């Protein structure tokens, strides 16, 4: 799931950029830094809303770094993902133990053991694939996948998801 | 390039990765380029400060 | 050579606060540990790999 | 303030509508002021995204079918946007291959239209995002809405989201 | 070399706070349960499971891994234990206090 | 922020102390070193504690020195108007 | 294996130097081996070839001289010992006390 | 059979393996022959007890004795009951055997490690099926 | 108070009475290995944007 989320963070510049364009640097560092990065508290951080307005506080110099640490305060889209949840989503890849979709910015992992009792794998058909009367699964196909469990970690998260449910699978 | 036997010289030269090059065993590879906000560990020399102490 | 209390005292009355603690931690035993935001004990398990 | 040792937590389940201890419904900005969680569709995402994404590139030079669309989003992806931008690709790809309403005006009416159920954001984004035919169908996908809204009316809030939206 | 890059905050301490382990909170915190008396095995090759120098605690030997963190002997913080006393005892250094404590409440009602 | 006295109403000595001249001077030294950009014209000069006595004595160290109160309030007083007198 | 980074050159067949071999910083003048028990990797390093590990017995970093004597007996257990005598010249200088 | 928790110093930027490397112990360092990029840094070189890991195997015990101050009575009870002890009285056995064995070497003017030798071959030929049926007396006198 | 003497008795009656420490002092920086607010370290250095703009 989507959300706007105001969040802050520690930037450290070296002295190098102890310049009069400091600011700049500071913003520059906040999109190489935050963009694009994984945490597991608020989720994918995928874009940062009002880049011209975003809250600067003074900056500290470190001890024995010598660098300045800078709280920067900013508004941001992360994408949080929960267990419970229904998304959709694309089959990047398959495998014996199972087939991920890739919603967004994750990758959601289908066991067997969460998938229904008729889909079947079948490694003999390129690509692999799993096969059953009404449909078939393969790479690019679209699956409603229900995450069935999540795990966060500091800067990595991992989910699990099921499509044995009704008005889930093959879309 | 003097090295660590002859003073004034440099017994180690860290890069900015962390990575310390002890000068003994490192003129296999002939001389070494420094590079910026690279540290270089040299012998104490003239008008260096230091503390001097003397117990209790 | 022992950094004793004696030579603690005489760099609190100079005043240097960071080569007192040059002198105990870059100078001497140096350890990077974790510790828990719920609990302040070193009881973290970290996988830095 | 005092007591930080542990307590125990509530797990974070999407069904019971239990977003943990940072999702709450009630936030507080940066100023101060209490505000309410927001909560984005699919559609309603692309757009608050892609809305940035040509308000920061106007700063940096100033100072459609899916196809054509995912190049066009690409390209500007790429100038906009600086290193380590994989994750931030894909989520537009995604995002322009499952959105359901396209422009302003379709998305607007679809906030306008789900506001007045008065269910939790992430409701309402759920059911913004998945394309739901029937009130069982949404019932089941979206446990949290069961007792909280009739099928009469869920019947007619999904019916008239279909008619809100072309392709 | 230098110790591995983390990814954790780098912060400074505030405040140390003191107090006493609860029985569950030195089982939670054990990552292992010590229940042989003997340090290695019978080959004096490599340290018993289960006992004092368990592997899964960490590891002092340079050439030693830590089967926990997977860590070398310069990162490993050490791994804590913990032993199923068979009946409660005192504790040496509140003995005393202890005895003081009985005093003031009653040793019936525990009022 | 209570914590923050207003510089209109500033009690503390407007002269530089001994410690926060040592350690102004260490900390730009330090950032020279580093590769910092000199705010000061330099007639030759390598080391960079020597660059940072001539920054200080021409007023070009962009730094504020917080000076705290037992009561945790601070007070910010910039280099540039803190008088070197000592 | 574990063999100190010093120099070998200055023993005999028999691990000792003979009298009146100069000896410096780091030379060994007691050369001592001892088998080790196999399933023991440091550092790698440590191929079937091995066999041994060092314990000698170098003269101090910060001395150095001539050795004197070198005597061979056995102890009260009959097992072999040995004892080393080194010469070296102290002439005043600065900082010697008088 | 177990984890391999092995730990092997080869320099990343060499590549070469087996590698060259010499442990400067005055440094404290373990550097590369090659390029000399040091592979790890601040090596290590009473608060212990002196234990033989072959005639006693693992087995680890501490006495109680009087101190500066101390009460007779405290004394006497903790060893009856430090005596008492299931688990420790079969390697109470092979000690008691090792004590005689020290007195009779002790008595005969013999070297130590006659005595070490005779203690430890008592150890690796007790406990058998074979020697079951024989004076303990013949099998301190064979050890010896 | 364990620096000057009756280390361990003080410390059991803490961890008795639960007592919190803001490691004030210098003994308490010096036993964490950090900067005591002392001397230099009685006062934070910032950086000044305001000052950065008006030197060049
Ligand atoms: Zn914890
Ligand atoms: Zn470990
Ligand atoms: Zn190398």
């Amino acid at each position: 799931m989507f959300f706007i989320k105001d969040l802050s963070l520690n930037i450290t510049l070296h002295p190098s950029f102890f310049g009069p364009r400091m600011k700049q640097y500071l913003k520059t560092k906040l999109l190489e830094e935050v963009e694009g990065s994984c945490t597991g508290k608020f989720g994918y951080i995928l874009c940062v809303l009002d880049y011209d307005n975003i809250d600067i506080q003074r900056g500290r110099i470190l001890p024995t770094d010598g660098s300045a640490e800078f709280n920067v305060k900013y508004r941001a889209v992360v994408f949080k993902p929960f267990k419970g949840e229904v998304v959709d989503g694309t089959v990047v890849s398959c495998s014996q133990h199972g087939f991920e979709v890739q919603v967004g910015p994750m990758k959601v992992f289908v066991t067997k053991h969460l998938m229904p009792q008729d889909l079947t794998f079948n490694a003999g058909s390129n690509p692999p694939s799993y096969q059953s009367s009404e449909d078939v699964i393969t790479i690019k196909s679209r699956i409603r996948v229900k995450i069935e469990g999540c795990i966060s970690q500091v800067s990595s998260i991992h989910a699990i998801g099921s499509i044995k449910e009704d008005y889930l699978g093959a879309i | 390039r003097n090295g660590p036997n002859e003073h004034p010289g440099a017994k180690y030269v860290i890069r900015d990765s962390g990575d310390r090059i002890d000068l003994r065993y490192s003129k296999r590879a002939g001389d070494i380029q420094l590079q910026y906000g690279w540290k270089v560990e040299r012998h104490i020399m003239d008008n260096d400060p230091v503390l001097f102490n003397r117990q209790p | 050579l022992r950094f004793g209390e004696m030579e603690r005292d005489c760099m609190i009355a100079h005043g240097a606060a960071s080569f007192l603690k040059e002198r105990l931690m870059e100078a001497s035993d140096a350890f990077r540990v974790h510790i828990c935001g719920i609990c302040g004990l070193m009881t973290v398990i970290a996988k830095l790999n | 303030r005092r007591r930080r040792l542990k307590k125990v937590e509530e797990e974070e389940n999407a069904a019971t509508l239990q977003l943990g201890q940072e999702f709450q419904l009630k936030q507080i900005n940066h100023q101060g002021e209490e505000e309410e969680l927001i909560a984005l569709n699919l559609s309603e995402a692309r757009l608050v995204i892609k809305e940035a994404l040509v308000e920061r590139r106007r700063a940096f030079k100033r100072s459609e079918t899916r196809e054509k669309e995912l190049e066009s989003i690409d390209v500007l992806l790429e100038q906009t946007t600086g290193g380590n931008n994989k994750d931030l690709k894909n989520t537009m790809q995604y995002l322009t291959n499952f959105s359901r309403f396209r422009d302003q005006e379709t998305v607007g009416a679809v906030i306008q239209l789900l506001k007045s159920t008065g269910l939790h954001p992430f409701e309402v984004a759920q059911l913004g995002s998945l394309a739901c035919d029937t009130a069982d169908e949404a019932k089941t996908l979206i446990p949290s809405l069961n007792n909280k809204i009739s099928d009469d009316e869920l019947e007619r809030i999904l019916k008239e989201l279909s008619n809100l939206e072309t392709l | 070399v230098g110790q591995q890059y983390s990814s954790a905050p780098l912060r400074t301490v505030k405040e140390v706070q003191f107090g006493l382990f609860s029985p569950e909170e030195v089982r939670a915190i054990s990552v292992a349960k010590i229940r042989f008396p003997e340090t290695m095995d019978e080959t004096q090759t490599r340290a018993k499971i289960g006992g004092l120098n368990d592997p899964r605690l960490g590891s002092i030997d340079r050439n030693l891994k830590c089967q926990t963190c997977q860590e070398g002997m310069n990162e490993c913080p050490g791994h804590f234990g913990h032993i199923d006393l068979a009946k409660p005892v005192f504790h040496v250094g509140f003995i005393a206090k202890i005895k003081k404590v009985c005093e003031c409440v009653c040793m019936h009602c525990g009022k | 922020k209570e914590k923050a006295i207003p510089k209109d109403q500033r009690a503390t000595t407007p002269y530089m102390t001994k410690y926060e001249r040592a350690r102004i001077l260490g900390t730009r030294a330090l950032q020279i070193s580093m590769n910092a950009p000199v705010f000061v014209d330099l007639e030759g000069e390598t080391d960079p504690l020597r660059i940072a006595m001539k920054e200080l004595a021409e007023k070009k160290i962009p730094l504020v020195i917080r000076r705290y109160l037992p009561d945790g309030s601070f007070e910010d007083w910039s280099v540039e108007e803190l008088i070197v007198d000592l | 294996l574990r063999m100190k980074h010093g120099t070998y050159d200055k023993l005999d067949d028999d691990g000792l130097i003979a009298p009146g071999v100069r000896v410096s910083g780091e030379d060994v003048i007691i050369g001592k081996t001892t088998p080790i028990s196999p399933d023991e990797e440091e550092l790698g390093q440590r191929t079937a070839y091995h066999s041994k590990r060092d314990a000698s017995t170098p003269l101090r970093s910060t001395e150095n001289g001539i050795v004197d004597q070198v005597l061979v007996t056995t102890n009260q257990d009959g097992l072999k010992f040995v004892k080393v005598r080194v010469r070296t010249t102290k002439i005043p200088q600065i900082g010697d006390k008088f | 059979r177990g984890p391999n928790l092995n730990i092997v110093l080869t320099c990343p930027e060499c590549k070469v393996y087996p590698p060259k490397i010499v442990e400067r112990f005055s440094e404290g360092d373990v550097v590369c022959a090659l390029c000399g990029l040091v592979l790890s840094d601040k090596l290590v070189d009473r608060v212990g007890e002196a234990s033989n890991p072959l005639l006693d195997g693992n087995n680890l015990s501490t006495r109680i004795g009087k101190g500066e101050t101390t009460d007779m009575r405290f004394t006497k009870e903790l060893n009856k009951a430090q005596g008492k002890n299931v688990m420790d009285k079969k390697d109470n056995e092979v000690q008691a055997a090792f004590a005689k064995i020290t007195m009779l070497c002790d008595a005969a003017e013999l070297p130590k490690i006659v005595k070490d030798c005779a203690k430890e071959a008592y150890k690796l030929c007790h406990d058998e099926k074979t020697l079951k049926g024989k004076s303990m007396e013949s099998i301190m006198a064979a050890s010896i | 108070r364990c620096s000057f003497e009756e280390t361990v008795e003080i410390l059991f009656e803490a961890g008795a009475s639960a007592e919190l420490d803001d490691c004030r002092g210098v003994s308490e920086n010096v036993i964490l290995g950090q900067m005591a607010p002392i001397g230099t370290g009685a006062f934070d250095v910032m950086i000044d944007e305001e000052s950065l703009v008006k030197y060049m």
